[PDB]
RNA sequence: GAUAAGUGCUGAAAGCAUCUAAGCAUGAAGCCCCCCUCAAGAUGAGAUUUCCCAUUCCGCAAGGAAGUAAGAUCCCUGAAA
RNA sequence: UGGCACCUCGAUGUCGGCUCAUCGCAUCCUGGGGCUGUAGUCAGUCCCAAGGGUUGGGCUGUUCGCCCAUUAAAGCGGUACGCGAGCUGGGUUCAGAACGUCGUGAGACAGUUCGGUCCCUAUCCGUCGCGGGCGCAGGAAAUUUGAGAGGAGCUGUCCUUAG
RNA sequence: UAUACGUUAAGUGGAAAAGGAUGUGGAGUUGCUUAGACAACU
């Protein structure tokens, strides 16, 4: 459950570090985001030398929550962190690496470079 | 129309064919018996009146005994009617059972909704608090009554008072399962009220 | 349509007319409608 | 009124009667219409001549007057000759076809567009565009015929939709 | 289902024209329904099914009183309330 | 914004916010239309329409406004500039103190600044719930019709039609 | 639920202007008109 100040781990090597929710997009009074929703969100941590720097808004999508996510088998997963990946409008990630294991739920949304980048999607 | 009245049993899950889990109801329906047939003509309008549930002897009564008596049948605990049913393919006497209904078949399910005694207006109407702290003496109260000028409040100004225990109809459940053997409809979700309490099982009227 | 209190012929095609009480304005132009209100 | 004033010669083939209450029924070829007129209208049938008297001479009279006249004028000529209103079919891919007796028009739509004629009315199809509504009640043809026209009323630019057999549709020009 | 703005058909007054005067349509998240809930104190107190049955006193009657029928309550064990 | 001084000085508590709304339509979105200097996508303007809906933050006591990010939309007003015997008390106008300025001065604002007690057990009507009594031409047990009343009423994106 | 004679169709009566209008009633003037008008038809 991302909202409004929430701040993420990135997991991509766009160059944050560490991002500040924004804003949870699609619908007006929107509270919360889960795994495959976008998010507006600025960097609050960037690594030195990164494609995105410091204080930038961006786009960013979530493929982790400590919260996770119920499937309709029955089953839920769940994660001990909330991470995201900064995106472009059309969903492909502004990075070149996905870093740890992401949520099956990417490929609903059509995350797909996400989840052929992910080193394990679950 | 169709429609049967049966107990709540209570709630438990059943996987489908495909892998998923889908959480039931289980409402348990012993037979009903039609106990009178109304009549435009006698009544004004059409309606079958079904019985369920046999009442022990010493808790029926005299006047429920001679009612149930042209259906030839034990008195029942619960009587309701059903409109909009084809009248024509029922008679007195005759019981109804669970398999009018078939799995996948869409109906609405009436009940009374679990009572929740005295409730105030953040909990009855949903309103919200007033801040905790900062100075706040205005936490779960219900709010300003309205303006000045009426002199009044308007009717509908809404305020604590006794929760739930109202009668109450979910629309559009999917009948999962249907155990003739046991009389028992697996239906798709939840539906109102304690366990043990009346449920009607009707057709959906939106269909 | 034009809705105005000054229903008036705007050029001599224009044709005053009155449909349920209302004075209106029917011409071939399709700007010259008009409609008394 | 000039035009209530008028005669109508009933031609040969043409029997009009009525009941006293100004109901006036019409038979011949085509058909029977019928229809109730106003009261105070004397209708007088005097071997297939008829005439419309107004009793005094007054706003409301005087209406009447000239309508019952047309009235009946395009009754006995309904079920004598008929009526027919034409339709043109403009646009490519427009196109007409009759399955049995509902008018199916493909007019740009993501769908088939369906007209079922009212009893008393035949729709012929001639071509693929070009319309032809028949009936011997003038009303019936002009509200079928607008129906019709009203499914793709002609646009302005390039006069695309069903219009009227030789209707003046106001061109403007696009870019 | 009936309408609003709008679109009309037939049609005179006013040989033409005109959605209108008579007449006939179409047409909105809106109106009346459809859907959910309460509802006969609706004093206009409704309707249907079933049950009980014409007792004993007095008073000239009107009427009053006393036991009861069907049924219900007090009281008691409780909660799904 | 004013003009008047008719009610209130043996008291009709203030700006902003919070809780709860309610109404008008001069309609912000959604719905239906006329005209267009409307090709399409968009728009402009006018008509009908009040059923529902009409965001979260940074700065500031703020209303407002600017800005950030969204939304179909971020409507305008009335209700004692709705709502303090419902809350808050940051602003402003009690007593303290200080700066600038004015004054011979006590002090003052043509300006600022830090700190500063928000009382009341609901009689009546009203509002939300729950009972007792009688009535409804016999006494009871159930099931009901519906005069009438309330509720609900929102909307995005994508695919297809079809590049 | 008077009498007599007219007016209004707007519930005007029972709320307001400039302005607009083939609403309707009453007077008057004047152009043309069976050597044939207005309208519609070559
Ligand atoms: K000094
Ligand atoms: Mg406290
Ligand atoms: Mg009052
Ligand atoms: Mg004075
Ligand atoms: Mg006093
Ligand atoms: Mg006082
Ligand atoms: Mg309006
Ligand atoms: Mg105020
Ligand atoms: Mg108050
Ligand atoms: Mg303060
Ligand atoms: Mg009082
Ligand atoms: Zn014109």
């Amino acid at each position: 459950m991302i909202q409004q100040e929430t701040r993420l781990k990135v997991a991509d090597n766009s160059g944050a570090r560490e991002v500040l929710t924004i804003k949870v997009l699609g619908g007006s009074g929107r509270k919360t985001a889960n795994i495959g929703d976008v998010i507006v969100c600025t960097v609050k941590q960037a690594t030195p030398g990164g494609v995105v720097k410091k204080g930038e808004v961006v786009k960013a999508v979530i493929v982790r929550t400590k919260s996770g996510a119920r499937r309709s088998d029955g089953s839920y997963i769940s994660f001990d962190e909330n991470a995201c990946v900064i995106i472009r409008d059309d969903k492909s990630p502004r990075g070149t690496r996905i870093f740890g294991p992401v949520a099956r739920e990417l490929r609903e949304n059509n995350f797909m470079k996400i989840v052929s980048l992910a080193p394990e999607v679950i | 129309t169709k429609g049967i009245l049966g107990r709540k049993i209570g709630m438990t899950q059943v996987f489908a064919e495909n892998g998923d889990l889908i959480p039931v109801t289980v409402i348990e329906a012993a037979p009903n018996v039609v106990l009178q047939k109304k009549t435009a003509e006698n009544d004004g309008y059409e309606a079958i009146q079904l019985g369920f549930d046999d009442k022990r002897e010493k808790l029926s009564n005299k006047p429920e005994k001679g009612h149930v008596a042209k259906a030839e049948t034990a008195p029942k605990r619960f009587v309701k009617e059903l409109r909009g049913v084809e009248m024509d393919a029922y008679e007195v006497g005759q019981e109804v059972k669970v398999e009018i209904f078939s799995a996948g078949e869409i109906v609405d399910v009436t009940g009374v909704s679990k009572g929740k005694g005295f409730q105030g207006a953040i909990k009855r109407h949903g309103q919200s608090r007033g801040p905790m702290s900062h100075g706040s003496r205005y936490h779960r109260r219900p709010g300003s009554m309205g303006p000045v000028d009426p002199n009044r409040v308007f009717k509908g100004k809404l305020l604590p008072g006794r929760m739930g225990g109202e009668q109450i109809t979910v629309q559009n459940l999917e009948i999962v399962k249907v155990d003739a053997e046991r009389n028992l409809l697996l239906i798709k979700g939840n539906v109102p009220g304690a366990k043990k309490s009346l449920i009607t099982v009707k057709s959906a009227v939106k269909s | 349509m034009k809705v105005r209190p000054s229903v008036k012929p705007i050029c001599e095609k224009c044709k005053v007319i009155r449909r349920k009480g209302k004075v209106m304005v029917i011409c071939e132009n399709p700007k010259h409608k008009q409609k008394q209100g | 009124s000039r035009v209530g004033k008028k005669l109508l010669e009933i031609p040969s083939d043409v029997t009009v009667t009525l009941n006293d209450n100004n109901t006036v029924a019409v038979k011949g070829p085509k058909g029977e219409l019928t229809r109730t007129f106003h009261p105070d209208m004397e209708i007088k049938v005097e071997d297939n001549v008829l005439t419309v008297a107004r009793p005094s001479d007054q706003k409301e009279h005087r209406a009447l007057h000239g309508t019952t006249r047309s009235l009946l004028g395009n009754m006995v000529e309904g079920v004598s000759k008929g009526f027919e209103r034409g339709l043109e079919l403009v646009g490519v891919g427009y196109r007409a076809s009759k399955s049995g007796n509902k008018l199916v028009l493909n007019v740009g739509y993501s769908h088939p567009v369906e007209i079922v004629p009212e009893e008393g009315i035949e729709i012929e199809v001639p071509s693929q565009t070009k319309v032809v509504v028949k009936g011997t009640d003038k009303e019936r043809v002009g509200a079928i015929a607008a129906n019709i026209r009203a499914v793709r009323s002609p646009e302005p630019y390039k006069g695309k939709g069903i219009r009227y057999e030789g209707e003046v549709v106001r061109r403007k020009e696009g870019k």
